[PDB]
């Protein structure tokens, strides 16, 4: 192991306007394999309760971004600006 | 997970120490006590 690339998904239960009143994950496991020749892989698991946030999704974040093609570019210029748009 | 709001009330607060500024008299010791310090030397000087 040295980085992830997990494609996750969970599930929220509101018991109030923030806290979650339950918190279900299974997601998925991701990482690099030998000869940039990749095959199968596995997931994950987790619950809780009367939460403030999700320990699997904010991990994944914080580390860092996703899969991210998308960098914004420095400036901006004008594309088909006017009253003909 | 616990939120910003739980953990807070796990540490204590403590006392903000002051000043306890007295005249404090010399400490006055019971008679019973102060007749030990001296054998029988009552009624003997003229406190004038």
């Amino acid at each position: 192991f040295d980085v992830l690339t997990f494609r996750c998904e969970s599930t929220y239960k509101f018991k109030s306007a923030n806290v979650y009143s339950s918190i279900k994950t299974t997601g998925q496991v991701l990482l690099e394999l030998p000869t940039k020749e990749v095959i199968q892989v596995g997931s994950v698991d987790y619950e809780a309760g009367t939460s403030y946030g999700n320990p699997v999704t904010d991990y994944l974040s914080r580390n860092g971004k996703t899969i991210e093609e998308s960098v914004i570019f420095e400036n901006a210029i004008p594309l088909s600006s006017g009253e003909e748009l | 997970v616990n939120g910003d709001n739980v953990d807070a009330n796990y540490s204590k607060v403590m006392v903000e120490p002051r000043a306890n500024m007295k005249f404090d008299f010399p400490t006055l010791k019971s008679y019973d006590e102060i007749k030990q310090i001296a054998p029988e030397l009552e009624g003997m000087l003229d406190l004038e």
